[PDB]
RNA sequence: UAAUUGCGAUAACGAACGAGACCUUAACCUACUAAAUAGUGGUGCUAGCAUUUGCUGGUUAUCCACUUCUUAGAGGGACUAUCGGUUUCAAGCCGAUGGAAGUUUGAGGCAAUAACAGGUCUGUGAUGCCCUUAGACGUUCUGGGCCGCACGCGCGCUACACUGACGGAGCCAGCGAGUCUAACCUUGGCCGAGAGGUCUUGGUAAUCUUGUGAAACUCCGUCGUGCUGGGGAUAGAGCAUUGUAAUUAUUGCUCUUCAACGAGGAAUUCCUAGUAAGCGCAAGUCAUCAGCUUGCGUUGAUUACGUCCCUGCCCUUUGUACACACC
């Protein structure tokens, strides 16, 4: 009966399922801490929500994220969305509603795309074209 | 007479043909129907294939 | 022995084969349609038509040799194919039956306009909402032409779809 | 039979790769206390060997005069000590 | 808050930023305000983004595509020139390197340097052609600030790429030198030369 | 172009004129009353019916 | 608490393990390397040909440590890449099967990589422990 | 015995109703079973030319065939299986029996 | 890292069978510029001579150059199964032999004249100038005369 | 208003078709069943860290209300909610404390009474008509041929070099594709730098390819203000395969030789979304591989509301001496 919440960050083709528990505040992605995300530029992007919420409130919550599908950017964005929504779910279950509202307000002020899913999935291919909506040529002579 | 088909007809488009017009071009071997494309267009509604998109 | 992916297409091809053979060899006798039923060690095929007795023939020799036809064609077990005949209800509501009747009338040789009037009055007496016939080709002319006769309104959408459009 | 181009002259870079003791200590004493130091700047000004400049920078940074703050690809941020 | 102990080393600079004040490793991304009416209500001020790789619903509305932050604008402006067009992963890297060099030089605020360069090398007016019939006619007016900054950045990058065309040397150096020349006033830049001949013909026409 | 078809226009007019007292201003209960008072073959069609119904009632209230 | 490559970095970890395996010298290198291209999609053997077999061994060991049942085909697919096949567009091409098989058999013989049930190669206990030791070494040297 | 009754149909509503009557008969007979597991419906796509010859703009059509596979894990004797198959019968529904 | 000393022995110009050799560039690219030897041959001879790539061409010895020409002219002597050679199973000898700078053109033109004198279709296409290995001169490939 | 879709309507009212309408791949069905093809909390066994909460992996029945990643169903949606600005304060166009977005929610399919002497008696066994039925224009075999070059034309591919050739290393896709007189799909070893097969506890198929390890990123080095290291195109030698046959290289590979290409002059092509394009996969013909075609994956700068100059279309005015009706 220990605390456990299961959330999911979604992208165009990337799904990252997040198990949120009450632990020591260590975040694991693909069985490893996200500090080795690799590009060293996306680490700051991942930390921006954690930076704005502060390490004080995320002291005793541990998240294990398993990602699959999509690309690097898709997976990392899905990871951020999953950790954000798992954080809000943890706040709904246990933490103060005022704290949840303040974190939601800060997140919306910074970037509305952090929690809300990026559901602008691409248009399909079309006949008589190489790309989505591009034609070859109306050759005359 | 064994001299009429000395050249092999075991494989290739000579044998991979449709059962309607016996043609060897515009054939589809997908799902093992081995039918010409236009005859498939004609009979797809009764076969089961339907136009959706 | 076959994956279901090829097996479904094979079953569709067999159904198309039976329908095409029956309509080609039974055009003179007024064929309308075929339905199938599969059960263990037996396959029943039922022909929906109008002249059930005439397609039966004398002592059912027609249906016996048609069963033997389908048998030797599709290489099933001997004697496991059985066909029956049923009189279609609402006979005039199928375009195939109307087309066969108009073919019969053309073979008889009455006027095209008289036949059009007759099929219109017959379809309205049957109760169909509307109809549309098109005669395309040469008819006492050096070059071809297309003439359409329509009764009621006929939609042109797939909202009614094959469910309501009969071609 | 045709060239279809002006085909003018090029810059004709004459970057010397061999250097003497005077050139070496001149560049070694001119690279410090300078606020404009990079691979392109050194190529433009001293016209010295890039590998020699790199090894000199590595030696100078392992002893410590100018520190690198970024270890990214194809570029390192060098800042002199005060 | 208490110091959590883990095998993973949390970097000292980001730890200090979290404890005291949010900023980069050394770059302080505060004091980003600008008093120009050409930039009021058009620049993201006091809402910084540590990374300029955002996936937001911008083009759906009317002008959010023009309301996205200036660093993202620079990223997209770099994102051009055929084969180079694309690759936002390295676009953010190259804009970060440009930020690093423009902080290493001009120890004042890099965004102050960039707005100085924009307002210094932004073409002040443009002429437009009209067909009419028989002969094309010219009519000269001024432009919008967004068009100004777009044309300035485009001309600067075009001059940099044409100076590095059929060349084997890096592009960050020439981009930085073009930006600094535009900021300070040098008369040797390609974009600056085009701008000064354009203003010559403009003042001739005025 | 967002304006709908005259057939659904007449459907809405007739529904309003025949069951005006039954329906109320609130849009949700407008949908959940139209679905049970009028037989419509499309959920989208009934949504458009109820949307134009509440729009016309808002116009009636202010206009 | 706890030492693993999951916790430690990779950029300096790969070089540290390459140096450690160079010092150990228990890889049993073939000898006929530096003449093969190592992949039909590869047209150029590495510049630092004096080594790089320790690097490839560390990479394959890390791969079979993250996963648990890999194959020579998987190794070829991972170590392959795009080929600039002239004017024709690029394509994906694998590595060299014989050198892949020889390195797999050498790993099996040395015992860093063992065989696994149902068919496949798996990380071995000694390899796991020495990986953890090198991870601790780099995590203690940098910190 | 661990029998698997597998439906390999295309009629979506027919598959739903036959699965429903099978599961309701199992429930009313009060015999252990597994839930009806639906394999993802597979779409067979044929991209073919609209026109026979090479006239007009390049236009194609994508014929689609939706096939639904589903199976229920039961444990019943042969007579009970035969009675279950005989009851709630519908033409076209393709049934098959496997034993694990 | 490691350092290197530059003495006065650095030579800008060199010779190789009365052919100019470019200096102030890498050794491997120097041999690529030299006729008859490419990038893979240069890399292989660098490995055989056992010299680090970081070292420049000036910091090379006459003994090193002699060893490099030795391996260039006799690769099979170094216990090689001879599958890295351009000229294998030659008709004139039947054994693998290394091609040299001018010897590449020599062997090519002897193959050409062999085809000419046997009057093969490949040889007649080579002499005429039209593509022999299946390419089409229909559409492109005419700005070459 | 990306539709005579609509408000209002001068004689109109009232209906019909096209349109509008009809829909998943484009979600969040957290009401409910869903992979010996799933999870973590602990469940049996394990290697390493302090015997400082446990950790990743395994064979599969070794578990305990479940569906948080993927399919459904009588029934869910967002109807441009609700407000502020402009309209004899009548359709609509815009900005805003929330759901997948509030430009019609994304792209497509089915589809206007009539016409083209537009393509197919020349890949269709729909077929009268002038052609054959003892060397037949049918069929069968070998070798040629849509595979030839002084020449022009458009689709498509590779480039003009710290972005890319690169190399040694990290981590990744959704629809689908795959064996009965056939033994097919390259899963781990042997003949073997690799290419054919020798064993199939992988396949009637989410598990063997395959959770598509490729397409874009991070430590390091050369082209370092180039008559060449971008350009394996521009030639020869060899190393390899179903096929009773591949020579005018079926295709891949290992070397050796850059005769072109410095935003490219007049004309034109395609594009507001997460679109053109930076780049690779699946299927078609297949004996071999596409660059062709039908479907996805990382992201895009400054209009989308604005007119005929050329690419044009339509309506109604207007003028006819036109009806196989400007040909």
């Amino acid at each position: 009966a220990v605390p456990s919440v299961q959330t999911f960050g979604k992208k165009k083709s990337a799904t990252a399922v997040a198990h949120v528990k009450a632990g020591k505040g260590l975040i694991k992605v693909n069985g490893s801490p996200i500090t080795l995300v690799e590009p060293e530029i996306l680490r700051f992007k991942v930390y921006e929500p954690l930076l704005l919420v502060g390490l004080d409130k995320f002291s005793n919550i541990d998240i294990r994220v398993r990602v699959t599908g999509g690309g690097h950017v898709s997976q990392v964005y899905a990871i951020r969305q999953a950790i954000a929504k798992g954080l809000v779910a943890y706040h709904q279950k246990y933490v103060d509603e005022q704290s949840k509202n303040e974190l939601k307000k800060a997140f919306t002020s910074y970037d509305r795309t952090l929690l809300i899913a990026d559901s602008r999935r691409p248009e399909p291919k079309k006949f008589g074209g190489k790309g989505a909506r591009s034609r070859f040529q109306k050759s005359y002579r | 007479e064994n001299v009429w088909f000395s050249h092999p007809r075991r494989y290739g488009k000579g044998s991979r043909q449709c059962r309607v017009c016996s043609s060897h071009t515009g054939l589809i071997r997908k799902y093992g129907l081995n039918i010409c494309r236009q005859c498939f267009r004609e009979k797809a509604n009764d076969i089961g294939f339907n136009k959706f998109r | 022995l076959i994956s279901k992916k090829r097996k479904l297409v094979a079953d569709g091809v067999f159904y198309a084969e039976l329908n095409e053979f029956f309509t080609r060899e039974l055009a003179e006798e007024g064929y309308s349609g075929v339905e199938v039923r599969v059960t263990p060690t037996k396959t029943e095929v039922i022909i929906r038509a109008t002249r059930t007795q005439d397609v039966l023939g004398e002592n059912g020799r027609r249906i016996n040799e048609l069963t033997l036809l389908v048998q030797k064609r599709f290489k099933y077990a001997p004697g496991t194919i059985v066909l029956y005949a049923e009189r279609v209800q609402d006979r005039g509501l199928s375009a195939v039956a109307q087309a066969e009747s108009m073919k019969f009338k053309l073979l008889n040789g009455l006027a095209i306009r008289r036949a059009a009037y007759g099929v219109v009055r017959y379809v309205m007496e049957s109760g169909a909402k509307g109809c549309e016939v098109v005669v395309s080709g040469k008819l006492r002319a050096a070059r071809a032409k297309a003439m359409k006769f329509a009764d009621g309104f006929l939609i042109h959408s797939g909202q009614p779809v094959n469910d309501f459009i009969d071609t | 039979k045709k060239k279809w181009s002006k085909k003018s002259m090029k810059d004709r870079a004459q970057h010397a790769v061999i250097l003497d003791q005077e050139k070496y200590d001149r560049i070694l004493k001119e690279v410090p206390t300078y606020r404009y130091v990079s691979v392109s700047v050194l190529v433009d000004r001293l016209k010295i060997g890039g590998s020699l400049a790199r090894i000199a920078l590595r030696h100078l940074e392992k002893e410590g005069i100018i520190k690198p703050i970024s270890k990214h690809s194809k570029q390192a941020i060098y800042t002199r000590a005060t | 808050f208490t110091p959590v102990v883990l095998a993973t080393p949390i970097p000292e600079e980001v730890q200090q930023a979290q404890t005291e004040i949010k900023l980069f490793n050394k770059w302080s991304f505060e004091e980003v305000e600008v008093k120009d009416a050409s930039l009021v209500d058009y620049v993201q001020v006091r809402q910084p983004i540590f990374v300029a790789h955002t996936a937001g619903r911008y083009a759906n509305k009317r002008f959010r595509k023009a309301q996205c932050p200036i660093i993202e604008r620079l990223t997209n402006s770099l994102m051009m020139n055929g084969r180079n067009n694309g690759k936002k992963l390295k676009a953010v890297r190259i804009i970060k390197h440009t930020l690093d060099i423009i902080n290493v030089l001009t120890d004042q605020n890099p965004i102050q340097v960039v707005v100085d360069a924009i307002t210094n090398t932004g073409p002040r007016e443009d002429t437009t052609r009209v067909g009419g019939g028989g002969a094309a006619r010219r009519q000269a007016v001024d432009v919008s600030p967004l068009r100004r900054v777009n044309q300035a950045i485009a001309l600067l990058t075009i001059g940099a790429r044409e100076a590095a065309f059929r060349n084997i040397k890096t592009i960050a150096e020439t981009l930085a030198e073009e930006l600094i020349n535009a900021a300070k006033g040098s008369s040797t830049s390609y974009a600056i030369k085009k701008k000064d001949e354009l203003e010559r013909v403009a003042k001739s026409n005025r | 172009g967002r304006v709908r078809t005259k057939t659904v226009k007449r459907a809405s007019k007739a529904l309003i004129e025949r069951y005006y007292p039954k329906l109320t201003l609130d849009f949700q209960t407008n949908k959940r009353l139209c679905d049970e008072i009028a037989t419509i073959q499309s959920k989208r069609l009934r949504n458009k019916i109820a949307g134009y119904t509440t729009h016309l009632m808002k116009r009636i209230q202010k206009g | 608490p706890g030492v693993s490559v999951r916790d430690v970095a990779a950029q300096d970890f790969i070089n540290a393990y390459a140096s450690f395996l160079q010092r150990q010298g228990k890889l049993e290198v073939p000898g006929y390397v530096d003449i093969v291209k190592t992949s039909s999609g590869n047209e150029m053997p590495p510049q630092d040909a004096e080594g790089w077999f320790y690097k490839r061994a560390a990479s394959v060991a890390r791969h079979i440590y993250m996963r648990k049942q890999v194959g020579v085909g998987k190794l070829n697919k991972l170590y392959g890449g795009a080929k600039s096949r002239g004017v024709r567009p690029y394509k994906h091409i694998d590595a060299s099967g014989s050198i892949n098989r020889k390195v797999l058999q050498a790993l099996e013989k040395i015992g860093i990589v063992e065989i696994s049930p149902k068919g496949g190669r798996r990380i071995s206990e000694n390899g796991q422990r020495d990986l953890d030791r090198i991870a601790a070494q780099t995590l203690e040297e940098d910190e | 015995i661990k029998i698997r009754i597998t439906l390999t149909s295309t009629k979506v509503k027919q598959l739903e109703n036959v699965s429903s009557n099978i599961v309701k008969n199992a429930e009313q007979h009060n015999l252990v079973k597994k839930g009806p597991v639906r394999l993802p419906t597979k779409v067979l796509k044929i991209s073919t030319r609209k026109t026979p010859n090479g006239e007009g703009s390049k236009t194609w059509e994508t014929y689609e065939m939706r096939i639904h596979k589903r199976y229920i894990d039961l444990e019943a004797p042969v007579q009970i299986v035969k009675r279950i198959t005989q009851i709630t019968i519908e033409p076209g529904v393709d049934v098959e029996v496997v034993v694990a | 890292s490691l350092v290197v000393q530059e003495q006065g022995s650095f030579q800008h110009i060199l010779r190789l069978l009365n052919t100019n050799v470019d200096g102030n560039i890498k050794i491997v690219y120097a041999l690529t510029t030299i006729k008859g030897v490419g990038r893979r041959y240069s890399n292989l001879v660098c490995k055989k001579a056992d010299v680090d790539l970081h070292k420049r061409a000036g910091e090379l010895t006459q003994e090193e150059l002699e060893r490099i020409v030795q391996i260039m002219q006799n690769p099979t002597h170094y216990k090689i199964p001879a599958w890295f050679l351009n000229r294998q199973n030659d008709i004139t000898d039947g054994k693998d032999y290394h091609t040299l700078a001018n010897n590449v053109e020599s062997k090519l033109r002897d193959d050409l004249e062999r085809l000419k004198k046997i009057r093969a279709h490949r040889g007649i296409r080579h002499f005429w100038g039209l593509r022999v290995r299946g390419q089409h001169t229909k559409t492109t490939g005419r700005r070459r005369a």
